[PDB]
Parts: structure tokens; C-alpha cells; sequence
């Protein structure tokens, strides 16, 4: 007895905005309140045919004036202005709580069986190890994606809002705190203890964080790219596209919630790529590979089918995994 | 068999020109990627002639009115 | 006496459309001008999260699904970078008048319906109904999602007798609960004039006012749409907010079921709480339909006894044959 | 002898839907009004693995897909 509910749903926690993108300088982000925006342009790019062509079957005077003419695009880019070294990313963060509980669920037994699951994963433990995690993604700058990979310093602030006052201000270094090692800091812990009291349901967690990524003038800023289906008969010569708002240019929220959720360090494949995000069948779309395989025991639909239903718990590490699939949220049941 | 003549532009647009065959007595223009070979519409036509007579007659100089050509072949010809 | 062929209720306590937009906190006194939140557009590439049939949980499918495309482009709603909260404004009007049907077959079972309606009101009036009425307005159930982790909420409710206002409240959405039904003075006056507007006594016009601290730039949820993603050209937005005339804005009948959540008699339990007003009492979003026909509670069961037979059921069943009659309704064969 | 199965979708879309009827070593797939039973055109199947992948290979994604088979269903099938 006792079968899988056909519908479930969580709907997530950890919920961040959009980060707006402004420029300006180092050593004046003291008073970063009034820098203006990084604005999305338009240049044209020409280039070569220099991709992998298909030499296996075709005429050689057609590979020949296909690689000997040039390709004339249109692309946005995104650059700082040329008095300016200092891009500023700014989005707010809200930690909801009450993490176990379905939105939406067929059953009746199913659904305060998975309550009193979680319950019991809350009597024993808080969300301590899951909350540390999350504060080490909010400590380095794993949202600052490409935008970190070669700057001199970056300086990540986190504000702590109850009311129109900020209740409590940490401040950071991303690159001395590290991409992959989770370590131990007194600050690190309190920033980890709002984090669970709030998952737990305690107070109100409200969180501005602000980075500081110095690069250079003038250099290249990465928002998040658009797309463009059903445009090809309109506009046609412009292939990239850069994501923006009322004038700024701006990263997605959901690549922020990316950033925050890569705490998987108990993956059975190996260690020497670190940290993967919190997934369904634990997956990489850069390394093209489904980590955490449905035919060894570590999937997350096995460990929830074994865990909930047929009362085997699974190892510390698996039951971490399980509650930050939850707090994740997503469709879950059959599609 | 069809055998591949020119490029019916200089340079290329977005991946995206107009490729020139030979289809018997007839001749060919297909829009098509160029690193692929995937066509989205093609038009058939006779002689070298008249299909400059055609493409000169176009609305515009140079890549916009490729852009009229491609815009033109790209979409599906009434019956 | 055998019940009509056709009957027909129009719908009392209803409102208008939600129209959000967003401010500051401490200058929602003067929020007649605020702009509106607008539905804009951003676009999503997925993953593979369903669950695998269990035929296809091989290596190669999984990192050939992985791989593959999944772009999507959908529908969200923000506020601005410097706004923390929520305004959504919304009329409603109490009709009164709420046992005559607007068609019926048999002149007998009308006159029959009547009475039975008449006996209610005599044995007791609209209070119990709309003191639950004014609790659902009085906290903010029609803020769905909204509400769900917010700093504070705030409801201004006004009574409208001419030009000018009348009568004023203001609340407390937070303090006021979601789960019991509690006293106090300006609920009960509240209650008092939402009672005289439904036992047909005078006209009742009343907007309502939400205030939702929530924070800058987060998301707003406003009502999604029903869109039919069927073979057109590439795949078009798979994800439709409603709106009007440049602001984003929440149905009318979505506020109307967070207005109707009264039902504390469903056979099953009280562990869960209050659902919404139905006959065939069922909380779809969770797939259970309470109050099953197959006990003696449902709406139908309990008219066909009460008119008919004239047996009454327990006050809280009269409580809720007439919150249903309220709803309106397409009832007989 | 005609034994329910399921319903074809999770949602009705205008009381219409598809309900699964197990008839004998076949399957049916009745295009039905829900609150009166009025079959509006019926196909005989006989697999569930078979009707799956033909749902699943119609164009579409949900109620969509739902409201290609009923079109496709309610439609007299030729002979």
C-alpha cells in the first residue's frame, strides 16, 4: 500500500529578484547609492566562418567561398563606462520558510507522511549544514557569473532589512572566502543561523546583497542573454541579445537561484569538480552529463520513494540532498 | 545533381545567404545556412539573366536588399 | 412537491477586477497616483525534473535530454527597484435579495423556496455569514501569494454612499487571523452594515484597499491565463498573465473565492481549516473534493430536504445552504 | 461491459474531456461531456502502450494537445 501521490508541487524558497547593473568607481562604494546604470548598446560585428566545417561531403568551391567571405552581424554588448572600474549587482532576497509542505498533493496519507518526515529530519537537526551551504553561496559572488573570472578584488555587502532600517550589515571577500572548500567563519555562522531561523519559520528574513567586482574601464560586463524566436523575417541581422529592464542592463532571477543552490558536494562520481547544483537527477548542462544516475541509489525520486514510503532512511549527506530538493521546489509526481 | 555556382553576395548576413544552383536547364536559389546546409526556402528560375534582372530590380543596395531577397524567398509563395 | 427544472441565482458580494501597483511603505496614505505594476517578459531555459518512466533511465537518453534545447519564454511581474510594497484596490457590491431566484420553472417550488428563505432570515439574520464575510475581507485572503511572507499587510476598506465616503476602516491583516473567526468592534460594524446590505435594506458600495510590504523588485503574482500551446510557428510564450490597460491586475472571480472561504462543516476534519463555499464542496488544488454526495451533506441533499420534506439540518448547514445560495449558481436539471 | 479507467487529462477544458473505457482485450477512448455522459465520437484501441504513444505523438503540450485529439476524434474517420 501506500503508493506515490500523482501531484505534487513545492513552490520554492529563497526567493531573489533581478540584479540591476550599475558602473562606477573603487573606493567611492561607500556612497554607490546614486552610480547610474550600465546601459545596453548595439555594434556590428564582422568575422570569419570559423567553425568545425562539415568536410565529408560537399563541393570544394563552395567550402572555399563560404570561408573566404566574411559575416557581417549585430550584437548587444554591455560595457562599463570608460571613467568607471567597478560594476555594482544589486537584488534582494527573501527566505520564505516552511519548506516541507506541498502546495499541491493528491493524497492525504502520502502528504503528513512527508510532514512528519520532515518533522522528523527538523527534530533531529535544524537546517544547519543546508543554511551554511546557502551563506557560502551568498558569501563568494557564484552569481556573479563571468563577471568574476578575472577581477582584482571582490566585495560582497549583505544587509539584513526589517523595516525601512537595516537591521544588521555583514560585509566580505569573495575571493579569499573560496569557490569550492567549505570552511568555518564566526560570520559565516550568523549569516547561516538567520538563513535557517528563517527556513524554519522563526522571524522575517529580508536580505539586500550588494557585490563589487572591479575589473577595468571599459571592459565587457555579462548580462544574461535573450531569445529571439520569431524575429528572423523582422530583424535578421542581429543574433545576440542581452537582458535589460526600464534601462539597465540586468541578470535573470532564476540564474541567481542557480548560483545559490550549488551545494551538491555528495555526488558518487567523483570530487574533482566540486560543488554541482541542487537537481533532479543531479545534472551539469555545460559538462553534458547526468551526475547522480538513476541506476545507482542517489537519485532524489529514490531516496524520496525510499525515505518517505518505505521507511528506510538514507545515509546524512542524501537526507541533506533530499531537504534542499525540497527547498528548491519544483513539479514534482508524473508529468 | 546540382551543381554549385556562386554566392549571390559578397559577404554573408547572419550565417544566412543565397546560394546559387544549377538544376538542369533550370537554376536554383536556396536560402541557406552556410555552416550547415539547412534550407528555409527556395524559388526556382531559368536563366542567369533574367534572375539579375530580378535581383537588380529589388528595393535597396547591397545587404539590404539581400535582406529583401532572403525576406522575399523566405516566405511561402501563394497559390 | 417536486423541485424545478431550472433555477438560476445571480451572484451577491461582487467584485471588480484587482488593479496592482507599487510604492513605499509610510507614504500609502497618499497613493492615489502610484504607477502600475506592468507584465513584462524574460526568457527561460529549463531542465529535465519530471519524473523518468523508468524504460528510459539510460545513460545516453539522460545526457542526449541534457543536451537538448528547452528555451521557453514566459510572463513575470516585479515591482520597481526602489518600490517595498503592494497596492491593489477593488469595489464590491452587496445586493440583498438573496433567496429569490432569477429562473424558475414551478410557481409552487418557488413560493416554497421563498418562505423557506423567509423562515431563515426570521429565525436569524445574515450576521453569522457576514461577520465571515467581513473576517475575509478583514485579513487579506484575496492577496493569494502575496500575502505568503510578507513584513506587514494593511487593509483599508470604505464605504462609498455618494460622491463622498461615508464610512471608513482600517485593519490589520497579520494581527486578524487566517484560520479562527473572532469579534471586535469595527468587524461587527462591518458585519452590521454588510448584513443590512444583503437582507436588502439599503445599498451597499464598498472598495477595498491592500497594502503587502514585501520588499524591492520582488515578484507579484498576478492571475495567470489559460493559453493553448498547440503547433504554431517555433512555439510562442508558454506562461500569460492577465492584465488591463497597462497594469497587471487579478480576476475578479479570484477575489470572489478568497471572499466565499467559509465552510468549516465539511464531514472530514478541522485539523485543515476553512474552505471555500461549493456545492460538491471540492478544493481542487488539492485534488479532494469534500462533503462527497455519498454522505448527507451535500448542497443539493440538503436543499431537496429543507424545501421539499422541510426537514431542517443543523444551523451550520442552514449557515450553508444559504452561503451557497449567496454564491449563485446554475442549480436544477 | 465497459469498465472506466481514467480520464485522458487532469483538467476538463469545457466540460468536455476524454474518459478510458476498457472494452473486453480492446481499450475506447470516448470524447465525452462530463456532467451528462453524451458521447460526441468514440475510437477503438487496443493497447495502452500503443494509445500513449499516439498521444504523446500529437502536436501540442496539455490542453492543447488534448484539444488536438478531440478535434482529431470528433472527426468522422473516413473509410
Amino acid at each position: 500500500i501506500l503508493s506515490t501521490a500523482s501531484v505534487l508541487a513545492f513552490e520554492r524558497k529563497l526567493d531573489p529578484s533581478d540584479a540591476l547593473m550599475s558602473a562606477g568607481a573603487w573606493a567611492q562604494r561607500d556612497a554607490s547609492q546614486e552610480w547610474p546604470a550600465v546601459t545596453v548598446r548595439e555594434k556590428s560585428v564582422r568575422g570569419t566562418i570559423s567553425n568545425r566545417l562539415k568536410t565529408k561531403d560537399r563541393d570544394p568551391a563552395k567550402l572555399d567561398a563560404s570561408i573566404q567571405s566574411p559575416n557581417l552581424q549585430t550584437v548587444d554588448v554591455a560595457n562599463l563606462p570608460s571613467d568607471a572600474d567597478t560594476l555594482k549587482v544589486r537584488f534582494t532576497l527573501r527566505v520564505l520558510g516552511g519548506a516541507g509542505t506541498p502546495s499541491a498533493c493528491n493524497d492525504a496519507a502520502y502528504r503528513d507522511k512527508l510532514l512528519q518526515t520532515v518533522a522528523t529530519y527538523v527534530n533531529d537537526q535544524g537546517f544547519a549544514e543546508l543554511a551554511r551551504r546557502y551563506a557560502h553561496n551568498l558569501a563568494n559572488a557564484r552569481f556573479l557569473w563571468r563577471n568574476r573570472v578575472g577581477a582584482e578584488a571582490v566585495e560582497v555587502r549583505i544587509n539584513h532589512i526589517r523595516q525601512g532600517e537595516v537591521a544588521r550589515a555583514w560585509r566580505f571577500d569573495a575571493l579569499a572566502i573560496g569557490l569550492r572548500d567549505f570552511k568555518a567563519d564566526a560570520e559565516l555562522d550568523a549569516l547561516a543561523e538567520l538563513i535557517a531561523s528563517g527556513l524554519s519559520g522563526s522571524g522575517h528574513v529580508l536580505l539586500e546583497v550588494v557585490a563589487f567586482a572591479r575589473i577595468g574601464d571599459g571592459q565587457e560586463v555579462f548580462p544574461s542573454q535573450e531569445l529571439i524566436l520569431d524575429k528572423g523575417d523582422k530583424k535578421g541581422q542581429k543574433s545576440k541579445t542581452l537582458y535589460s529592464v526600464r534601462d539597465a542592463a540586468a541578470i535573470h532571477s532564476q540564474k541567481i537561484g542557480n548560483a545559490l543552490r550549488t551545494i551538491d558536494t555528495w555526488y558518487p562520481d567523483e570530487d574533482g569538480l566540486g560543488p554541482i547544483a541542487v537537481e533532479p537527477y543531479g545534472s551539469v548542462t555545460s559538462q553534458g552529463k547526468a551526475y547522480r544516475q538513476p541506476k545507482q541509489k542517489l537519485d532524489f525520486y529514490t531516496l524520496l520513494d525510499n525515505w518517505v514510503l518505505r521507511d528506510e532512511a538514507p545515509a546524512v549527506e542524501q537526507q541533506h540532498y533530499v531537504i534542499a530538493n525540497l527547498i528548491r521546489g519544483g513539479v514534482f509526481g508524473e508529468a | 545533381s546540382m551543381k554549385f555556382i556562386k554566392y549571390l553576395s559578397t559577404a554573408h548576413l547572419n550565417y544566412m545567404n543565397i546560394a546559387v544552383y544549377e538544376n538542369g536547364s533550370k537554376i536554383k536559389a536556396r536560402v541557406e545556412n552556410v555552416v550547415n546546409g539547412k534550407s528555409v526556402g527556395a524559388r526556382d528560375f531559368d536563366s542567369t539573366e533574367q534572375l539579375e534582372s530580378w535581383f537588380y530590380g529589388l528595393p535597396g543596395s547591397g545587404l539590404g536588399r539581400i535582406e529583401n531577397a532572403m525576406n522575399e524567398i523566405s516566405r511561402r509563395e501563394n497559390p
